[PDB]
């Protein structure tokens, strides 16, 4: 899984 | 004050260190909201290369401007709570 696709997922 | 519509959408007004790392990356503004701060920490994140590569949920972030405002070398991006508990510390709330 990408940091982007992470970082999506705390908003 | 009325209270907002989301936790997204609190209008929050970024302490020095931390408005200093967003506007690293062209923010150019005192006032955000929460939403506002969290794309902009990404783009932080993303442009310095701070995540690991291959375990792309770990931040490395010691002694950036970054681990300065969480007050760690690293951080898993699934630990929200914690997350969220580091930049509210970094806040203030305005009105609405």
């Amino acid at each position: 899984t990408s940091f982007x696709e992470y970082w999506x997922l705390l908003p | 004050s009325q209270i907002p519509a989301s936790e997204q959408e609190t209008l929050v007004r970024p302490k020095p260190l931390l408005l200093k790392l967003l506007k690293s990356v062209g923010a150019q503004k005192d006032t955000y909201t929460m939403k506002e701060v969290l794309f902009y920490l990404g783009q932080y994140i993303m442009t310095k290369r701070l995540y690991d590569a291959a375990q792309q949920h770990i931040v490395y972030c010691s002694n950036d401007l970054l681990g300065d405002l969480f007050g760690v070398p690293s951080f898993s991006v699934k630990e929200h709570r914690k997350i969220y508990t580091m930049i509210y510390r970094n806040l203030v709330v305005v009105n609405q």
